[PDB]
């Protein structure tokens, strides 16, 4: 019986079935319910958003409405993957430094609500180090709604040293906007900010070395590229294609004082033991869409390296597939012949 | 802790080595001990007897430059499980390719070597 996986993310849910390369599955998690009165999920939502509330029900990687949830989950199985959830395994992700409650009320949910006949919880961090053939490494997994740095030592990540930034792609996202308003562009709905989100995925990258990128794009316009927008208009943006990754190591850009993603992944890499950290150093895996940037692993090199003893040797990997490295983790860890003997059945749960 | 592969696994002193093939562990015929394919990954138990009649047990997992990523991803969660069915007492160790620490080329006396090919992807 092949076991179906589920990751539940802050910005997508990607769904597919174990033994799988991808997600056969992706859709926003989206719930949108009727302004003036049924549920409507994902791309389904957002085309109707003229008659409809959309909100998100995970925040931050974390579920937040439990109602909503469902149905995410129950659009997942039945209009997405077509399945029986009553009839097939189900691996599902956490967040890291998710609370037990909230996964013991996922449990609860999975087998009384859906009636699935088994399933695991797995941390997402830890799929992600698995999909890149790796035991031991710190992962930096920056998705929509959260990034987070997971030390992970012979295959279980270390919680006490687990650091979480509410700075994600989505702030990101919304910088962009705000940016963008320099030259001119009042890009403001949430309709416009799913362009937005498009024109950062398809023109930022990030500097290696922020101010003489700034210097070097001020001396001629070969840092203009352009997007054609929906309605067939031309945008050309210059330096916000670096300025708006740049908030990941300046949050500062953001308004906030928190650390930028060098320093929290050298901070989650002190919280653990010394004899251990060469380790972690040796083998910091990228993952999830925000790690996406082109030049982000030469700029995480050099700002580690500077803050990291020298004895160190730093070593950043970013996977081609990291986009779904999660996702593909859960795929590999639920085809497995020993899964059958890592989850818990409906029987057990229901008679613990 | 049912595979049966497990229930082998660090019973007496010796190596043993299995291959990834279709998300399973398989044992490999000890004649082609030594011998490890590119397109493929194996996970790699050493026990060794000490002493106090105890035993040690080293895990190396080791990827071939063009093995696929269930075969690697599937060798890294393996070595997990095997060390947790060892109860924790293995040392993990990654070796790729080309970069094996002396430790892991110092269990086969020929040396290591690699051949063209492999088992067939899980995905
Ligand atoms: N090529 C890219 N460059 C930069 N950001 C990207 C890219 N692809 C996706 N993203 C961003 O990654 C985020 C989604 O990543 P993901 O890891 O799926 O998040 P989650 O798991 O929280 O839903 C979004 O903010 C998206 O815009
Ligand atoms: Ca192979
Ligand atoms: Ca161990
Ligand atoms: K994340
Ligand atoms: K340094
Ligand atoms: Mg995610």
């Amino acid at each position: 019986v092949q076991a179906l996986v589920v990751d539940n993310g802050s910005g997508n849910v990607k769904a597919g079935v174990a033994g799988d390369d991808a997600p056969r599955s992706v859709f926003p998690s989206i719930v949108g319910r009727p302004k003036n009165p049924d549920a409507y999920v994902g791309d389904e939502a957002q085309t109707k958003r003229g008659i409809l509330t959309l909100k998100y029900p995970i925040e931050h990687g974390i579920v937040t409405n439990w109602d909503d949830m469902e149905k995410i989950w129950h659009h997942t199985f039945y209009n997405e993957l077509r399945a029986a959830p009553e009839e097939h395994p189900v691996l599902l992700t956490e967040a890291p430094l998710n609370p037990k409650g909230n996964r013991e009320r996922m449990t609860q949910i999975m087998f009384e609500s859906f009636n699935v006949p088994a399933m695991y919880v797995a941390i997402q961090a830890v799929l992600s180090l698995y999909s890149s053939g790796r035991t031991t490494g710190i992962v930096l997994d920056s998705g929509d709604g959260v990034s987070h740095t997971v030390p992970i030592y012979e295959g279980y990540a270390l919680p006490h040293a687990i650091m979480r930034l509410d700075l994600a792609g989505r702030d990101l996202t919304e910088y962009l906007m705000k940016i963008l308003h320099e030259r001119g562009y009042g890009f403001s709905t949430s309709a416009e900010k799913e362009i937005v989100r498009d024109i950062k995925e398809k023109l930022c990258y990030i500097a290696l070395n922020f101010d003489e990128e700034m210097k070097t794009s001020e001396q001629s316009s070969d840092i203009e590229k352009s997007y054609e927008l929906p309605d067939g208009n031309i945008i050309t943006v210059g330096n916000e294609r670096f300025r708006c990754p740049e908030a990941l190591f300046q949050p500062s850009f953001l308004g906030k004082e928190a650390a930028g993603i060098h320093t929290t992944t050298f901070n989650s890499i002190k919280k653990c033991d010394v004899d251990i950290r060469k380790d972690l150093y040796g083998n910091i895996v990228l993952s999830g869409g925000t790690t996406m940037y082109e030049g982000i692993g030469e700029r995480l090199t050099r700002d580690i390296t500077t803050l990291a003893p020298s004895t160190m040797k730093i070593k950043v990997v970013a996977p081609p597939e990291r986009k779904y490295s999660v996702w593909i983790g859960g795929s590999i860890l639920s085809s497995l012949s020993t899964f059958q003997q890592m989850w818990i059945t409906k029987e057990e749960y229901d008679e613990s | 802790v049912e595979h049966p592969e497990f229930l082998k696994a660090g019973k007496e002193p010796g190596l043993q080595i299995w291959r990834v093939e279709k998300f399973d562990l398989v044992p490999v015929p000890p004649n082609l001990y030594g011998d490890f394919f590119t397109g493929d990954a194996y996970v790699i138990l050493k026990t060794v007897q000490l002493r106090n009649g105890n035993l040690q047990y080293d895990l190396h997992y080791w990827l071939g430059n063009e093995c696929s990523q269930d075969e690697s991803g599937a060798a890294a969660i393996f070595t997990v499980q095997l060390d947790d069915y060892l109860n924790g007492r293995a040392v993990q160790h990654r070796e790729v390719q080309g970069f094996e620490s002396s430790t892991f080329s110092g269990y086969f006396k020929s040396g290591l070597k690699y051949k063209k090919g492999g088992v067939a992807s899980g995905f």
